[PDB]
């Protein structure tokens, strides 16, 4: 059908895995046009866990991951360790509104089991250290969508919505 | 000086209840002067709401003399549905400045040398980024959680400028506009392209007038409507900043900031560059100081006329700017087509186009020192006049409705009709003149040949300047049409409505500017025609068969390439114009054309598709008694019990309005503070009717005074009296007292709304005309109506089954995430429908709705349930009508309409049950016969008393046409008795609610023949 | 640490015997002393599911479960499925609160999955049906909570604020 799979960026080389299909069909939600990144998904109660990266249920009301979508299936080593879920497209926490969905979704997150054994006291980790965005930038913005430093010049532009806009949280052990 | 509102505003901010004992001004300012009370900003507490006289005279100053840790959260309405504040609170104190640093990230980029951008840029996106930090909607003053924070927020600063207006030395006026014949102006047209443009022309001219008001003195002096979900204030103040001129990246702060709380689509005031949905009220008012805006200050002088002319001056400077605007670019574009026409007109008429098709009333009462102060305090009976005046006001409103002056009545055409002095293109008219087919009341200057040789019948008089404008022509203008030249105005109009930039702005840039802008940008915009909205299933039958039946049709271009760019203010138009068929096809020319039908009627049966549905479906709504709510009446308590007439003498309603209003006023407390009143307020009748029942139970005030003792006197011998004289002036008559926190409250309310149903709309596949306050008007395929009216309705009072665009539709609010908002259900809400064949006049279609809806309102009682017992209603209606099928089927059944926190079922049930039997009879369970044996059974059943009797007997007539035997779909109880008492009328409504809901599903099935 | 137990709260008939610590240790934290029901947790992105109940994990941020947290452990016959967290008592969003946690709980949670064969669409429900609020004040109350029904004599005010406060969203799938 129309498959996806809700990628984060952090600031962790991490994160150039869990991303097979790279096309779907020929579009994606989170796209490049003119103006930087838009269609992020912002998670709410979510946290990243870098080393084992998943996203960890945490409860701080303000717990947020933001990251991108794009047409894919993780690996496909996953669907017991991967979040499998089918919304009609309305449900979502989709900021720097630009594009629209069909109304309907079939995902692939990365998640982990909750493990009620230590505090997860977790830490505001935003996106700084900028040198991780330049391989970030070619692993995702030039591995998956073949058009960025293809068709515009103003990469700088995309070079900082991720600046500004795009942070995270953490468990961070 | 003014303008420094922000103090003014942010008296305190939505940290109130989080500085306010214990949960955790306390943060003056960081990026302006310091907040100045001597009794400056005093006023803007004590004046601006009741909450500081209905709670004695000093708690609210105090803010601890009643507390309690927990916060309740009640509707300004009916004060029985809660919401609770709890812990979570605006982000941590720690990182408090942070959120100012939030505050302070886009009021950085302009000069800082006026206040008129950076004390209004801010009011539209401070409401925005706060719910960012999602602070859950704290009330104002915790002691009465009635109104909301923001809410008194904006409303303090809203008669700040009659505090200023005092501070000058004294001035005020409250000034209203409203423009006179709308539901007439509208009436005018022929495809729904001039429908939504006259629409959309009474909201932009009416929006032009006020920005100059917001320039002079900066929002929050209007009052209504709220300028807080202004779709037309956002693409106003945005491109008022674009034009300041910053990159899409500066802008882009505010940007998504709306798009995903307004404009909750994806094509938007950047798309079709204007806002795709007209939601001006045509009626507005204004609480204006005394001061005088013209450079470096405010200077004032005494009169009143200094605004009744003024603004009549500014409305009908817009006009002219629209008229000139279409003079340039019709001069730009003669090249074309059909715009030699308009050139050629508007050149040929300069003088008719020289007053505007609209006209105004203006009434601005006024305000002195007088009575309103004695040195520099407030007096008994000082907050005893914004109602007073805001009820001058609407009188003199309501006295002056008694005349009506049509817009023509001030064309000078004695002359240009008397001799042929007028000019006709075309045919001369062999009788003197013609009359415009759209207006009926004008000459037309545009004379159609009918037809007969269309193509050169006018290529034979000279209209057509040659063989090739002639596709043009008649395109915006079908054969046989005659345009006064109001209306081709208006068919020029709806060939782009671009242009009405020219009246969003209040002259903000050039004309010249605008229409030059526009001619550097060139896109098509269309507009649903009757006949698309009748054919939406017929695309969508051929949207999920694309080709696979589809194959002849695939070279009539309809099942071909949308080809250049065609977008629409209709939202069905954004979301299927990419699924390949080109809905810019015209549907009267394959099948809903006569001589290429019958082909296509031997063509869909092997595909076995239907014929498509010659209906649309014309539904406007209308908020019952809404007047009497805003000037404080309890008829939106009890509409149909009380109506306005029983309110010269209101004395004798003392069971009822007495009633209803306790409930409410002496539970809109809380904690403790609910007992101070829960005992004083019957001590009048009930006890030596003067300020000595209090006396003796005021002191479980004082039983909380020494902690941190604050006060002066502890004398009450004169805030139990106030509070009594309070209550006594409000219950001697039974009326509320007003405030501007109610007004601003209940039209934001509105605006919340407004963006609900612009949500439901076009979930179903409608096509708004006109979304307003307490109104509106669309079009939807004769399929998708009543499931709409039985959401519209209940969303209305605040109820979903579903999420909108984002907001959360509660039960009796309407929370955006964490903004718990309040709703209006207590207010009713009358919907009107009539399903129109696509080749009906509009005029008729829109003149029979609204008097429909407009004399059934006021016409139809019906049996309801008040305190338990029988009444007799008389609004919450939704009235039908196929061509002369009229029905009628009522809404709540209940008075107050939803008294209980889960009442919220009781609303348009009736509607379920129409939806559960449509469903069934065509699934093949019960026969056709269902609704022509009713005929059989409905004098036995109105001739029964004994519900149980009648149970039987619909249980049979459901029986004996079940196709089935085992289908059981049973009609509750409470819907047997109930009697549609209408009364001497030429309409033919039948007297028993059963026979409506056959009539209803009557038309409706009949509406697919 | 002190293990817990979240009862989620739908209209369901099935909230039978899921709480196995009655009283186990020293303090509960859902809490009624004379004045109603406080110490409430509502824990967001979560609905319910009707079809033997539990924490439906979605996306969604004006979704939620409005569940009561006491100490227990569900039957011995788990750590299959529920959400086994451990949260340092501090990110508990709890409504009317009146006082603090031991700093670290852990939560045992009622949590199935997506189980993404079908469209999941948010239903917003609530409490109902006095009949339904007296079925569960004798079928889970009497149970944990021993200080009603001889304490108050108010049994409204504890009955009230169910039908005011006690919401949840269902999915109707
Ligand atoms: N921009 C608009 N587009 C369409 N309808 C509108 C617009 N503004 C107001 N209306 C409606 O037009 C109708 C007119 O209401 P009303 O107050 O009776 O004025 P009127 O019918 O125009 N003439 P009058 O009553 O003499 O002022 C109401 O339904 C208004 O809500
Ligand atoms: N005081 C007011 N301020 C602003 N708009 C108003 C005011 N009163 C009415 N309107 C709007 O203008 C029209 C008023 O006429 P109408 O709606 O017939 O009166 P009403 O006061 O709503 N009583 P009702 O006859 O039951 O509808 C409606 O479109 C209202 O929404
Ligand atoms: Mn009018
Ligand atoms: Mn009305
Ligand atoms: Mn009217
Ligand atoms: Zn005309």
């Amino acid at each position: 059908s129309t498959q996806r799979e809700y990628v984060f960026i952090p600031i962790t080389n991490s994160i150039t895995i869990d991303v097979k299909i790279t096309i779907g069909g020929s579009d994606h939600i989170t796209n490049i046009d003119e103006r930087g990144i838009h269609n992020v998904l912002v998670i709410t109660g979510y946290a990243v866990d870098e080393k084992n990266g998943r996203l960890v249920p945490t409860l701080d009301p303000c717990d947020y991951v933001k990251g991108i979508l794009v047409a894919g299936t993780p690996q496909q080593a996953q669907s017991n360790d991967f979040l499998t879920l089918k919304l009609p497209a309305n449900k979502l926490y989709l900021i720097r509104k630009k594009g629209n969905i069909s109304d309907d979704l079939k995902i692939y997150i990365p998640y982990s089991s909750p493990d009620a054994r230590n505090s997860m006291k977790t830490k505001p980790v935003s996106i700084s250290d900028d040198t991780i965005v330049n391989n970030i930038i070619k692993e995702v913005f030039d591995k998956i969508y073949n058009i960025t430093q293809k068709e515009k010049v103003k990469i700088e532009k995309v070079k900082e919505d991720i600046k500004e806009l795009f942070s995270y949280y953490a468990l961070e052990q | 000086f003014l303008d420094y509102k922000i103090i003014a505003l942010l008296h305190d901010p939505p940290n109130k209840a989080w500085v306010i004992t214990g949960r955790a001004a306390k943060y003056i300012i960081n990026q302006l002067f310091g907040k100045n009370y001597s009794e400056k900003v005093d006023n803007a507490d004590k004046l601006a709401s009741s909450i500081d006289r209905y709670l004695g005279s000093i708690v609210y100053k105090e803010r601890s003399l009643f507390e309690n840790r927990s916060i309740f959260l009640k509707n300004i309405l009916l004060s029985n549905i809660q919401r609770d504040i709890g812990n979570l609170f605006p982000k941590d104190k720690s990182k408090l400045d942070n959120l100012i640093l939030e505050y302070k990230k886009l009021l950085n980029v302009i000069n800082k040398t006026n206040l008129i951008l950076k004390y209004q840029l801010f009011y539209l996106i401070y409401e925005l980024v706060w719910i960012d930090s999602k602070y859950e909607n704290t009330p104002s003053d915790t002691r009465n959680p009635t109104h909301t924070i923001f809410d008194h927020l904006y409303a303090t600063a809203a008669m700040m400028n009659w505090i200023l207006s005092l501070e000058k030395e004294a001035k005020g006026y409250l000034l209203g506009i409203d423009t006179i014949g709308v539901a007439d102006f509208i009436s005018k047209g022929r495809k729904t392209r001039d429908l939504w443009i006259s629409s959309y022309l009474v909201s932009a001219l009416l929006w032009y007038v006020i920005t100059w008001f917001i320039e002079e003195y900066g929002p929050d002096v209007i009052l209504f409507p709220s300028l807080r979900f202004n779709q037309f204030y956002a693409f106003y103040l945005l491109e008022k900043l674009r034009k300041e001129g910053v990159s899409e990246d500066v802008i882009d702060e505010i940007k998504e900031l709306i798009t995903k709380y307004i404009f909750n689509g994806d094509d938007l005031f950047e798309n079709l560059k204007i806002p795709p949905y007209p939601i001006i009220p045509g009626r507005i008012t204004l609480i204006l100081p005394g001061l005088i805006r013209e450079g470096e200050e405010y200077k004032k002088v005494q009169d009143d006329n200094c605004f009744i002319s003024k603004v009549k001056e500014r409305y009908n400077e817009g006009w002219r700017k629209l008229i000139e605007g279409l003079r340039c670019y019709s001069e730009r574009k003669r090249e074309d087509g059909f715009w030699n026409l308009v050139c050629r007109v508007l050149k040929l008429t300069e003088d008719l186009l020289q007053t505007t098709p609209l006209n105004i009333r203006v009434k601005q009462v006024s305000v002195t020192e007088d009575e309103i102060f004695n040195n520099n305090k407030l007096r008994s009976d000082s907050w005893k006049i914004y109602d007073n005046k805001y009820r001058q006001l609407v009188s003199e409103f309501k006295k002056s409705k008694l005349v009506k002056v049509t817009p023509e009545s001030r064309l000078k055409l004695f002359e240009l009709t008397k001799f042929d002095k007028l000019p006709q293109i075309g045919e001369k008219s062999k009788r003197g003149y013609e009359f415009c087919t759209s207006c009926g009341v004008l000459p037309a200057v545009v004379i159609m040949p009918k037809e007969d040789e269309l193509e050169k019948k006018l290529i034979d008089l000279g209209i057509a300047r040659d063989e090739k404008d002639v596709r043009s022509i008649k395109n915006m203008i079908s054969p046989g049409e005659r345009l006064c030249p109001w209306c081709l105005v208006k068919r020029a109009l709806g060939a782009e409505p671009r242009l009405m930039r020219i009246l969003l702005l209040g002259d903000l840039y050039s004309v010249e500017k605008i229409v030059n802008e526009i001619v550097s940008r060139d896109v098509k915009i269309e507009i649903p025609s009757t006949s698309d909205i009748a054919s939406i299933k017929t695309f969508e039958e051929m949207i999920e068969k694309k080709n696979e039946i589809c194959e002849d049709l695939k070279e009539e271009e309809v099942c071909e390439k949308p080809s250049e760019s065609v977008l629409s203010m209709w939202q069905w138009f954004n979301k299927n114009y990419y699924n390949g068929i080109n809905l810019t096809i015209d549907p009267e020319e394959y099948w809903f054309s006569e001589k290429r039908r019958r082909y296509y009627f031997s063509v869909f049966r092997r595909h076995r598709i239907t014929f498509p549905s010659p209906y649309y479906a014309l539904v406007r709504a209308d908020s019952d008694y809404l007047g009497d709510l805003l000037e404080g009446k309890l008829t939106p308590y009890l509409a149909g019990i009380i109506d306005s007439g029983d309110y010269a003498n209101i004395s004798e309603k003392k069971e009822e309005v007495n009633k209803l209003l306790e409930e409410y006023l002496v539970n809109a407390g809380s904690g403790s503070i609910v007992d101070y009143v829960k005992t004083v307020l019957k001590c009048i009748r009930e006890n030596l009717n003067k300020c000595s029942c209090a006396e003796k139970i005021y002191s479980n005030e004082v039983a909380k005074v020494m902690f941190r003792v604050n006060v002066e006197k502890a004398n009450v011998e004169e805030e139990v009296k106030n509070s009594l004289e309070y209550f006594e002036t409000i219950l001697n008559e039974g009326r509320i007292i007003v405030t501007p926190a109610w007004h601003v409250s209940i039209s934001s309310a509105l605006n919340r709304g407004l963006l609900v149903e612009l949500e439901l709309v076009n979930k179903h596949k409608g096509f708004v005309i006109y979304a307003g306050g307490d109104d509106l008007l669309a079009m939807l395929p004769v399929d998708e109506v009543l499931d709409f009216i039985k959401e519209s309705r209940r969303a209305f009072a605040g109820f979903g089954t579903e999420k909108l665009g984002n907001m959360c539709l509660e039960n009796g609010f309407v929370r955006i995430n964490n903004a718990y908002y309040p709703s209006l259900p207590i207010v009713g809400r009358s919907y009107s429908v009539i399903i129109a064949h696509y080749a009906d006049p509009l005029f008729f279609v829109i003149n029979d709705s609204y008097n429909l809806l407009e004399e059934g309102k006021e016409i139809i009682r019906y049996r309801v349930m008040y305190n338990g017992e029988y009444k007799d209603a008389k609004k919450d209606v939704a009235i039908f009508r196929y061509q002369g099928l009229t029905s009628v089927i009522p809404l709540s059944l209940k008075r107050p309409i939803v008294s209980s926190v889960s009442d919220f079922n009781e609303i348009a049930s009736i509607i379920d049950v129409i939806l559960e039997l449509k469903k069934r009879i065509d699934e093949g369970r019960i026969s056709v016969s269902l609704l022509y044996d009713y005929e059989k059974y409905k004098h036995l059943i109105v001739a029964s008393d004994e519900k149980y009797l009648t149970e039987f007997l619909v249980k049979d007539w459901i029986k004996r046409n079940s196709l089935r035997k085992h289908v059981e779909f049973t009609i509750d109880e409470k819907l047997y008795g109930v009697r549609l008492t209408i009364e001497n009328y030429p309409i033919k409504i039948p007297n028993d609610l059963i026979s409506n809901i056959v009539y209803t599903l009557r038309i409706i099935y009949g509406g697919e023949k």
